[PDB]
């Protein structure tokens, strides 16, 4: 728990932590499936200017 | 014998002429159809390059 009681809060506050590490897990998997992808797409976007 | 086989030689390569216009005619058409393709944007330049090779 991440707040104090019988306090006020402002929009945002974090006020629990649930424990991921699945969230953590597939983010890191689409994190990796992203980094392929972004590079890819960068080298066909150069490749694409002079027709190759 | 010589002027027969040079007369035979001579109708042979006119046939022979005339299949190597054939096939000049089929590579200009599929030339027109890669440069097609390349110009609408499906193909890539190596694909029109080597059929003008």
């Amino acid at each position: 728990r991440l707040f104090k009681e019988g306090s006020d809060v402002k929009a945002g506050q974090q006020l629990y932590q649930i424990d991921p590490a699945t969230y953590e897990a597939d983010y890191q998997s689409a994190q990796a499936n992203l980094a392929s992808t972004q590079e890819q797409a960068q080298r066909y976007k150069l490749l694409v200017a002079d027709q190759a | 014998a010589s002027v027969a086989t040079a007369y035979l030689t001579l109708k042979a390569d006119q046939a022979q002429l005339q299949l190597t216009k054939d096939t000049l005619g089929t590579y200009q058409k599929s030339f027109d159809l890669t440069q097609r393709s390349y110009d609408v944007g499906v193909a890539s330049a190596l694909d029109l390059r080597q059929a003008q090779t």
